[PDB]
């Protein structure tokens, strides 16, 4: 069987303003949709050392083997369409259930702040790309 | 800045 070998996942989360944890949707990829991964986001930051952020993992939900080597970037779409804010990983090595990611991804006063045009309609719009390599 | 897990 053939394989997605690179996939680019986008994310709206509605009202956003308003350690805990959203989880995404689980997105296929691989063969026979046999990868499944999904976006983690802590929108009040993971921890203390990340209190004025908010944190994004990529997390690899099903494997059918051991592990899989990918390498991935994260942005957001403004209110325009347009990504900024990007920060992207070489290749990690996920096994299932494990994650990677940045717990001080972009700063909450930043995000929160209208005249960024990253919130319009108070809607946070992510944009994940992901290459998987082996 | 470089990517950790979460946990």
């Amino acid at each position: 069987p053939g394989k997605v070998v690179k996939f680019s996942y986008m994310w709206t989360i509605n009202n956003f303003s308003f350690g805990e944890v959203i989880k995404s949707s689980t997105f296929s990829s691989g063969a026979n949709d046999k990868l499944k991964w999904c976006l983690r986001v802590n929108p009040k930051g993971l921890d203390e050392e990340s209190k004025d952020y908010l944190s994004l993992y990529l997390l690899l939900v099903s494997c059918p083997k051991s592990e899989v080597r990918a390498k991935f970037k994260f942005s957001i779409l403004n209110a325009k369409g347009e990504e900024t804010k990007a920060m992207e990983s070489r290749a990690y090595r996920f096994v299932q259930g494990k994650d990677w990611g940045f717990k001080k991804f972009i700063r909450r006063d930043f995000l929160l702040d209208e005249a960024n045009g990253l919130l319009p309609d108070d809607k946070l719009t992510l944009f994940c790309e992901v290459s998987v390599v082996q | 800045a470089s990517p950790q897990p979460s946990s």
